[PDB]
């Protein structure tokens, strides 16, 4: 499971 | 205080040009707010052209509500969004 500040990019 | 805007991103040949941050149950992007936020807008990309701004809180993508969403739900919404992406945001003043 991802933890922390979740940031996902759509370049 | 702030305002709600619905922006329409017209994708070209270089992708959407945004990043999203936050979500229920993970580190808040802003204060203690667990909402989905716009954390990056590529200056030359179509989200900038449409008027999306860093710090906008993402409320809906193509009418799908994201209030209270976990991060991956917003990712899924953007993946599916197509050539014209309507993005309802809350912009704090």
């Amino acid at each position: 499971k991802p933890n922390g500040l979740l940031i996902t990019d759509f370049p | 205080m702030g305002e709600e805007l619905t922006l329409t991103i017209l994708r070209q040949t270089g992708g959407l040009g945004i990043s999203i941050a936050g979500g229920k149950g993970s580190t808040p992007y802003k204060g203690d707010d667990e909402g989905i936020f716009i954390s990056r807008v590529s200056e030359e990309g179509p989200a900038a052209r449409a008027g999306v701004r860093v710090g906008d809180k993402l409320l809906e993508v193509n009418g799908v509500a994201l209030q209270g969403a976990e991060h991956h739900e917003a990712v899924e919404a953007l993946r599916g969004a197509g050539t014209a992406v309507q993005m309802r945001v809350w912009r704090e003043r």
